[PDB]
């Protein structure tokens, strides 16, 4: 796709010399496949040089060879300066265009961990660890001794507390003060039948 | 398994062809085997360009490629979904977001936006993202704000991280940044107009994408703005994060919402001006708001409407946008006149 506006260039090219011309109007197709011919033309000069300056064991193409080239292509280059009163003189030259650019990114993580390890070549870069390698994760130590304990008892005092609550709702209910079901509602007392086989049983 | 016929142009086509030189009259079996020998030629030559186009080795064959060819029982304890390493890359990406130096700010944002196939510091990253949005509203601190915006743009530029499953914690702390009482300073309440302008180019943003399932995003985000339009007795800065958000939504959108909103909202306009005794805080607020969204919806009925009769259009306007809605049609003038 990229390639398309040199040849759309000389597309433009083509359209400077029909105003040079006068042609008001024209044949689109027809426009676009002259300047197919033209750089095909184009193309055989530079086919004609190149082959024709390797008659020589150095390369570079001179006047004089582009001359004989011309003439051996058919043209009279005398009216070469002539033709340069309508060229560079009666046509404004189109400008180029091209817009390249480099643009800047920033990635910065702080691993390389390896710069020419074993296989060294001091020709790379190594990407980070936080791409390319993993670790592992365990996430759960937890070990602080008087914390531990402080967690087991205290969960021990709220099992206490709780069947307390529980029991203490539940049976036969007497009290310290009058009606505290709330804050501290003894279980009552159940006196039962042998007392000794129950309060002496490990 | 395959059966290769012989690909023959109409013979009768070709003695039209034939003919448009005016030849004689042809029989029939004659373009035939014309026909035929042309295609065995164009079809070995076309073996020949994909032979040389199998060296070039592109699976494309240009009009130069023919051209070269025309040379002729307790469990194990678990483990996170990160590793050690990348969740020290997260932390460096949070704090990063917290970060002071621009540098190191534009180094975090280039690492959302161009680290695909990371996928999996997603979600919990966003997630409480989102949870230090909500905080820092409590907060009401718009440096986070600022931060964290970019952040979500950088996060809807990664093209790879696809979205959808993990939109439903996100979107809401947009909005929560859109609507109020991002009040760090009465003075320095300048800055969160742009916030929310920033906030509302993010829905935008976002809007092209997701509507084409459940219309979550359309029909309720333009249902919450068009009652929150409605809501009387709010503070100007939930009315500009409206309208901005529905200005943001597109031409058309504008097109619907600001037909009778133009006179409507010119009303609560000259309800403000010529107005209160004095609140000046509000008063410079809610004016630079309807400036700001009188000449930002003005491109609209400048491509609806002929920029003639300005004073006619001022009463097609309730008068208060004349002539600032005049002026930015002279501004839209100008801009097509730039083409």
């Amino acid at each position: 796709n990229y390639h398309l506006a040199r040849r759309r260039t000389l597309q433009v090219v083509v359209s400077s010399l029909l105003t040079e011309a006068g042609f008001e109007s024209a044949e689109k197709a027809s426009v676009e496949t002259l300047t197919e011919m033209l750089q095909s033309y184009i193309s055989e000069i530079g086919r004609s040089a190149k082959s024709y300056c390797e008659h020589t064991a150095r390369t570079q193409p001179t006047l004089s060879d582009i001359v004989v080239t011309l003439v051996e292509m058919g043209f009279n280059v005398d009216t070469l300066p002539a033709y340069a009163k309508r060229s560079q003189r009666m046509v404004i030259t189109x400008x180029x265009x091209x817009x390249x650019x480099x643009x800047x990114x920033x990635x910065x993580x702080x691993x390389x961990x390896x710069x020419x390890x074993x296989x060294x070549x001091x020709x790379x870069x190594x990407x980070x660890x936080x791409x390319x390698x993993x670790x592992x994760x365990x996430x759960x130590x937890x070990x602080x001794y008087q914390v531990l304990r402080e967690k087991a008892a205290s969960q021990r005092r709220d099992v206490e507390r709780a069947l307390t609550r529980f029991m203490a709702k539940t049976g036969e209910t007497q009290s310290l003060f009058k009606d505290d079901v709330s804050t501290f509602p003894l279980i009552a007392a159940r006196p039962f039948t042998i007392p000794y086989l129950t309060a002496l049983l490990p | 398994k395959l059966k290769l016929s012989n690909t023959v142009l109409p013979s009768e086509s070709m003695k039209v062809v034939a003919e448009s030189m005016g030849i004689a009259q042809i029989q029939e079996e004659t373009c035939q085997l014309l026909t035929d020998e042309v295609s065995y030629r164009i079809k070995e030559i076309a073996q020949d360009a994909l032979k040389f186009m199998h060296m070039g080795k592109r699976q494309k064959l240009t009009t130069s490629d023919i051209d070269y060819a025309l040379k002729l029982x307790x469990x194990x304890x678990x483990x996170x979904x990160x590793s050690v390493e990348q969740q020290l890359y997260y932390k460096e990406i949070t704090e990063a977001c917290v970060g002071s130096c621009e540098a190191k700010r534009a180094e975090a944002l280039q690492s959302i936006a161009t680290d695909p196939g990371l996928y999996q510091m997603l979600p919990r990253f966003s997630t409480f993202i989102s949870e230090g949005v909500r905080v820092n509203v409590v907060q009401n601190n718009l440096a986070l704000l600022i931060y964290l915006m970019r952040m979500v743009k950088a996060l809807m530029d990664n093209p790879t991280l696809y979205l959808e499953k993990y939109v439903h914690e996100l979107i809401p702390a947009v909005m929560t940044c859109i609507v109020s009482r991002q009040l760090c300073l009465r003075p320095d309440v300048d800055n969160h107009w742009a916030l929310r302008d920033f906030a509302a180019r993010l829905v935008a943003q976002i809007c092209k994408h997701f509507s084409t399932t459940t219309n979550n995003i359309q029909s309720r985000i333009t249902k919450t703005f068009t009652k929150s339009w409605v809501d009387e007795k709010t503070p100007w800065t939930t009315r500009y994060g409206s309208i901005a958000g529905l200005a943001e939504l597109g031409h058309d959108v504008i097109k619907t919402l600001i037909l009778p909103r133009l006179q409507q909202e010119g009303e609560r306009i000259r309800s403000v001006l010529d107005g209160p005794v004095l609140s000046n805080i509000d008063r410079i607020g809610a004016d630079h708001v309807q400036s700001l969204l009188l000449k930002h919806c003005a491109p609209v009925l400048a491509k609806l409407r002929p920029p003639p009769d300005n004073q006619d259009a001022y009463r097609a306007e309730f008068g208060s946008l004349g002539p600032l809605l005049c002026s930015q049609v002279v501004k839209a003038r100008a801009q097509a006149a730039l083409q």
